């Protein structure tokens, strides 16, 4: 497979929230 | 698609098939990266496996923000080190002259 | 054992930078020019077009003239967190 | 036994990287914020010129918004080429 | 002067020390580079040290431009390396949780 | 020491020409 529009939400918080 | 381009993607299709199964489906959880580590990395990380406690320092270690799940972004760091660390055992006591392999991780 | 397939894409992200760094010199070296090669011959257009020499710049941390296997992994790193982007368009 | 002072010197590099990355979160991360504490405190001004966010931006080769040792490895590696150089002015 | 940039100056004074005697002043060739190892990595590097054909190949792994010196250029990656395989060390086995440091290299 | 002006030549030659 070559992963195109893999249609679920990306992870995109990359930081610290602690 | 190159030699690289595949390798990349099946970091990414491994990320991916234990990342959907609970939680963010973009992101890897304990009991999720237990799973990939104890498949898909049964061979490298052969004698880490067999401590799920040593497996659960790795993860915290890889979990750079701290919201106990590993992103991507965090994940190819372990696979950078993997590599580096397998390049490093296929030159393990060498005494040269010139440029060897011997067998790499898990092996 | 027989490995995992994702254990024969890392030992193979190995097999690929030696193809470039064994072309000549230090068998851990990708000279600037092999990194043209290999950047042309490797990776995709969106990672070509940054430029082999901007790539060369970037990677040569300590400015010693070649990229070795350390250095090709910050490489290897880009394309990855890249590549994963890229999916979720 | 007793390490040599180049040995200490290595070690106490660890030592730096740490007074950081263990302020708060991830025990091997320095975070955007605590990098800006560390270039003020330990580099010298012709490093620190660069500005805290664009050392960021170089350092975090991941962009996992965090500076782990590896990647405070790039930094040590350019202070130390940088002030080589300058001992030859 | 910083902790770190005190650090610099020990890895930048300790290559001086070495570099100047011989051949190129800021260079360290294949007799240089084992006086070096020998002394002032006498802990770090102890079973390296102990066959003289594996200092051989580590110099001639770190010599990138193959003109069988070190620059100082080439020489700090060595240092990154010990430094970062002795963090390695003061890491090994860990099972957590949180952040201790076991004693590192050389000890 | 604080290395200033070591008066002698830097390397500079930092690439191949084997
Ligand atoms: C995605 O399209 C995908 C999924 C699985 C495979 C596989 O494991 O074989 C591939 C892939 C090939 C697909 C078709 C084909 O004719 C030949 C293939 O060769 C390879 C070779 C390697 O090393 C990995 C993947 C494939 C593609
Ligand atoms: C260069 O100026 C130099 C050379 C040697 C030393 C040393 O090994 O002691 C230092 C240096 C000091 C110099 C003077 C002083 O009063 C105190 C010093 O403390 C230290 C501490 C460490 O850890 C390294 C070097 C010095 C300076
Ligand atoms: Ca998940
Ligand atoms: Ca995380
Ligand atoms: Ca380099
Ligand atoms: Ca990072
Ligand atoms: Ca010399
Ligand atoms: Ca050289
Ligand atoms: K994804
Ligand atoms: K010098
Ligand atoms: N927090
Ligand atoms: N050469
Ligand atoms: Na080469
Ligand atoms: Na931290
Ligand atoms: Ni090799
Ligand atoms: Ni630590």
């Amino acid at each position: 497979r070559s992963p195109e529009s893999v249609a679920f939400p990306m992870f995109q918080s990359h930081w610290y929230s602690g | 698609m190159s030699q690289l381009e595949r390798n990349i993607e099946t970091i990414i299709n491994t990320f991916h098939q234990y990342s959907v199964k609970l939680g963010h489906p973009d992101t890897l959880n304990q009991g999720e990266f237990k799973e990939l580590v104890r498949k898909d990395l049964q061979n490298f990380l052969k004698k880490e496996n067999k401590n799920e406690k040593v497996i659960e320092h790795i993860m915290e270690d890889l979990d750079t923000n701290a919201d106990k799940q590993l992103s991507f972004e965090e994940f190819i760091m372990l696979m950078a080190r993997l590599t580096w660390a397998s390049h490093e055992k296929m030159h393990e006591g060498d005494e040269g002259p010139g440029h060897h392999h011997k067998p790499g991780l898990g092996e | 054992p027989m490995l995992t397939e994702l254990e024969k894409a890392l030992n193979s992200i190995i097999d690929v930078y030696h193809k470039y760094s064994l072309i000549k010199g230090n068998f851990h070296a990708v000279y600037r020019d092999d990194l043209k090669k290999l950047l042309e011959t490797e990776s995709p257009q969106y990672i070509r077009k940054k430029g082999a020499d901007v790539w060369f710049k970037e990677l040569d941390i300590n400015t010693d003239g070649a990229v070795n296997f350390q250095e090709f992994l910050i490489l290897v790193i880009k394309m990855g967190v890249a590549a994963h982007k890229k999916s979720h368009e």
